[PDB]
């Protein structure tokens, strides 16, 4: 005995006004620490590339994206400018 | 300089190497500072062109009239002292040379001290530790990173602090401290820029630095000191002191502290 997934069938109608945001104007200003980390990014991919290591090492940092999801929400975009939404 | 006077046409480059003279005379007294000594008066015997002779043979005669330019002094910098025309440094002229080098960890740590000086260091800044790991660095590159690692302590606090402007509260500045991080990212942003050549130190080896051997550190002690600190007894004697000392044997048991110790106790290059 397992229970079944719920589909939470439902229909959307999206608001124009939620498009409506206008920036400050020092939004465009990257502070110290997203220009410092940046530039450490830079030298550390340029390192990545240039390190002498074996498969093993490789894998470990790979295998690190591997485990977040098992379940999906699923939309559909309709003529009539409806949004169906459901669970799967 | 050499290649600024070099990038000039035939006769305006000797015309601007005397004047730089004539007007040393009439400053006197006065120092002329020729960089890149090679470039401007380079081997004859390595050059082809009339020009690139005649400068050389401008200088040399210019270098002969110091005698007649009261209080002039004149300086040159070259990168390896046999580069330029032996004839520039026969008898007169530039009669005497200074090996500058490179400094060692002693004068590493002294550079960044004196670019540091002022800076205000936390705590856990070593500049000793900086020095160490500093090897192939000259003074030009001492220099960046302690003002990289001033301009990152100022971006990390005193930028949420000040306005973007030319003029900044005293408060503010004599508030921040330069950390080892700091420090420590420049080194990762710099690169030595005279890795390869030779470094000549007087070296931190003592003694008690070297285990076992204990005949041999003392029969080098009686190799090199004994024939300064008891001339009389060599003379006395008739003995010729010798000039040096093989070692033989495996690898790996100390020879070259066996040198350095007796260089350190010497005090010695
Ligand atoms: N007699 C010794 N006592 C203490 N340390 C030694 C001794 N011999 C060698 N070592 C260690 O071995 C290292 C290498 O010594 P070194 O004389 O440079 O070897 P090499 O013969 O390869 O030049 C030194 O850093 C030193 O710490």
């Amino acid at each position: 005995v397992r229970a079944k997934l719920d589909r939470q069938r439902r229909v959307f109608q999206p608001s124009p006004l939620a498009s409506q945001f206008e920036l400050p104007g020092d939004f465009f200003n990257l502070t110290a620490e997203e220009i410092k980390r940046e530039q450490r990014l830079r030298s550390e991919a340029v390192e990545r590339l240039s390190v002498l290591r074996t498969k093993a090492m490789r894998e470990k940092e790979e295998q690190r994206g591997l485990r977040k999801y098992n379940y999906t929400l699923l939309r559909v975009r309709l003529p009539d400018g409806c949004l169906l939404q459901g669970t799967f | 300089n050499g290649p600024e006077i070099m990038s000039k046409l035939a006769g305006e480059s000797e015309s601007n190497l005397r004047k730089a003279f004539e007007e040393a005379e009439k400053n006197a007294p006065a120092i002329i500072f020729i960089d890149e000594l090679d470039a401007i008066a380079p081997k004859r015997e390595k050059t082809h062109g009339e020009v690139e002779r005649r400068i050389v043979s401008q200088l040399l005669t210019l270098m002969d009239g110091l005698k007649q330019r009261a209080h002039v002094i004149v300086m040159a910098a070259t990168n390896r002292p046999n580069s330029i025309d032996p004839a520039l440094r026969r008898f007169g002229r530039f009669d005497r040379e200074v090996d500058i080098g490179i400094p060692d960890a002693t004068g590493r740590l002294e550079i960044l001290q004196i670019h540091t000086k002022n800076m205000k260091l936390a705590d856990d800044v070593d500049l000793e530790q900086v020095a160490n790991e500093t090897h192939g660095h000259v003074g030009a590159d001492l220099a960046a990173l302690c003002s990289e690692a001033a301009l990152q302590a100022i971006r990390k606090k005193m930028d949420l602090i000040d306005l973007e402007d030319e003029t900044i509260d005293a408060e503010v500045m004599n508030s921040l401290a330069v950390t080892m991080d700091d420090f420590r990212w420049a080194l990762s942003q710099s690169n030595p820029s005279a890795l390869r050549e030779t470094v000549v130190e007087v070296p931190q080896v003592t003694w008690e630095d070297i285990g076992g051997l204990e005949d041999v550190k003392r029969e080098l002690q009686e190799l090199v000191q004994y024939p300064v600190e008891h001339p009389d007894k060599f003379l006395k004697f008739g003995m010729t002191p010798s000039k040096g000392v093989l070692f033989y044997g495996p690898p790996g048991c100390g020879k070259t502290l066996l040198a350095k110790a007796i260089a350190n106790e010497c005090q010695a290059n």
